[PDB]
């Protein structure tokens, strides 16, 4: 029976810009579109703990 | 000559804080690099 999963944390700036500074400004621009990803994420990880 | 190329050092960066009320010192965590790296 599986118990636990692998914590996977997903950077955004990494993942869709990655190396470029003009994407970077218009990340900002949409608001909290991360925050909830980085939430999610941290909850999923102490859940699995 | 072929020259192997490497990503940029980065990771996440969490701050252990013990909470405000109690006291203002807090501890970075640099996630994923060697201490040999900032
Ligand atoms: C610390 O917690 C106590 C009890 O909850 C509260 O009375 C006090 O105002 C808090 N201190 C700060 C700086 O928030
Ligand atoms: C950091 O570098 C040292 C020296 O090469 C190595 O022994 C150590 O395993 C490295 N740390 C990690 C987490 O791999």
């Amino acid at each position: 029976l599986p118990v636990s999963m692998t914590k996977t944390s997903v950077d955004c700036t990494m993942y869709i810009c990655g190396d470029s500074t003009e994407c970077s400004n218009l990340l900002l621009q949409y608001g909290s579109f991360c925050t909830q990803l980085k939430r999610a994420l941290t909850g999923i990880a102490v859940e699995q703990d | 000559e072929i020259l192997d190329i490497t990503p940029c050092s980065f990771g996440g960066v969490s701050v252990i804080t013990p909470g405000t009320n109690t006291s203002n010192q807090v501890a970075v965590l640099y996630q994923g690099v060697n201490c040999t790296e900032v």
